[PDB]
């Protein structure tokens, strides 16, 4: 989902 | 509305293993991120884990990376906290929390928080509570009013949870910060002041619950001839 | 990492007055920081974010400020309701978060004498060998009370625990229980037992007793 990959930049 | 209900948790052994969970609803629960936050003596509020909306990355500070596991399951809409390894100052009430959609970023907050589970990390042994009635009297009457309660008396670890009459009565309610005996086990009071015109007609009973060792006591207070 | 601190640790402030809260970042975080109230034994329950963007149905008089470094928690027309601990969070790393340390806010009110009670051992614990007898010191203020226990009129110490209530957030008074336990057969060796309570609300102490073989 388009929140996941924002999450995942952030997380990393 | 939102809800968090968190479950799990109570008394494990040095080095022993614990999972806690927290059911959410209210929200789309698969659209927000998710933090435990931990809370106790010294430390404060601090956060030992989180979690992306779908489970895809996970955080850990430093002080629990290797022990602790966070993971959600988004078809039962539950998030879990795997603790393993568990050490002494792992002893803390542990909050599921809810982030602010990432939307909004920067600003990613925790608008909605869990009950809190407390975790007591201890080689002794679960101990479950004695309830006995403090019942009223003319030793506890004053202007009108009349005092009674529930003496918990005897339990290990914390904590107690204490209602009236199942919820029911709230209003007048004191119910103490427990006291730590000299045994190493627990005593609390809570009491309620109510009519005394009307002792001969209301019943109260005190609801005690002591999760770490599924005790649950639920004790009638009757007035007392003196 | 970053490290959050708060000021004062604790204040005390009458209702209807204006309180300062005080937050400090060891480096700047913008405004990525939110403010929480946790009264005790409850969540912490969200006031601010975004340094000042008060929350959804949260009272205006709530009022956040600050940028950078330097963050101020305002609460004006302070009520008894307000009694809690506030925290201040910077998520400006998040997922990694930092809270302050808390600043426990009380509610001054006037001075309110203890209504006294006290209870008598159940039956029920006397046949497991034990007596406890609780003296409760029902909605005072100020905090400070002196509860004495006294065994045939002779002081006791040493066989007696009590604790104070948080405040409370209706009236910002206190309540105190103190329990004086005593094995069965050392009960049984007195006749009367009384709590004598001291306290600024009271011109002269108040003293509630019974005889053991009354009740």
């Amino acid at each position: 989902s388009k929140r996941s990959f924002i999450e995942d930049l952030l997380f990393n | 509305e939102v809800q968090l209900v968190e479950s799990g948790g109570g008394l494990v052994l040095p080095g022993g293993s614990l999972r806690l969970s927290c059911s959410a609803s209210g929200f789309t629960f698969s659209d927000f991120s998710m933090h435990w936050v931990r809370q106790s003596p010294g430390k404060g509020l601090e956060y030992v884990s989180a979690i992306t909306s779908s489970g895809s990355s996970t955080y850990y500070p430093d002080s629990v990376k290797g022990r602790f596991t966070i993971s959600r399951d988004n078809s039962k809409n539950t998030l879990y906290l795997q603790m393993g390894s568990l050490r002494v100052e792992d002893t803390a009430v542990y909050w599921c929390v809810k982030n602010s959609d990432v939307f909004r970023f920067p600003h990613l907050y925790f608008d909605v928080w869990g009950r809190g589970t407390l975790v007591t990390v201890s080689s002794a042994s679960t101990k479950g509570p004695s309830v006995f009635p403090l019942a009223p009297s003319s030793k506890s009457t004053s202007g009108g009013t009349a005092a009674l309660g529930c003496l918990v008396k005897d339990y290990f670890p914390e904590p107690v949870t204490v209602s009236w009459n199942s919820g029911a009565l709230t209003s007048g309610v004191h119910t103490f910060p427990a006291v730590l005996q000299s045994s190493g086990l627990y005593s609390l009071s809570s009491v309620v002041t109510v009519p005394s015109s009307s002792l001969g007609t209301q019943t109260y009973i005190c609801n005690v619950n002591h999760k770490p060792s599924n005790t649950k006591v639920d004790k009638r207070v009757e007035p007392k001839s003196c | 990492d970053i490290v959050m601190t708060q000021s004062p640790a604790t204040l005390s402030v009458s209702p209807g007055d204006r309180a300062t809260l005080s937050c400090r970042a060891s480096q700047s975080v913008s405004s990525n920081l939110a403010w929480y109230q946790q009264k005790p034994g409850q969540a912490p329950r969200l006031l601010i974010y975004g340094a000042s963007t008060r929350a959804a149905g949260i009272p205006a008089r709530f009022s956040g400020s600050g940028s950078g470094t330097e963050f101020t928690l305002t609460i004006s027309s302070l009520q008894s309701e307000d009694f809690a601990v506030y925290y201040c969070q910077q998520y400006d790393n998040w997922p990694s978060i930092t809270f302050g340390q808390g600043t426990r806010l009380e509610i001054k009110r006037t001075v309110a004498a203890p209504s006294v009670f006290i209870f008598p051992p159940s039956d029920e614990q006397l046949k497991s060998g034990t007596a406890s007898v609780v003296c409760l010191l029902n909605n005072f203020y100020p905090r400070e009370a002196k509860v004495q226990w006294k065994v045939d009129n002779a002081l006791q110490s040493g066989n007696s625990q009590e604790s104070v209530t948080e405040q409370d957030s209706k009236d910002s008074t206190y309540s105190l229980s103190s329990t004086l336990t005593l094995s069965k057969a050392d009960y049984e060796k007195h006749k009367v037992y009384a709590c004598e309570v001291t306290h600024q609300g009271l011109s002269s102490p108040v003293t509630k007793s019974f005889n053991r073989g009354e009740c």
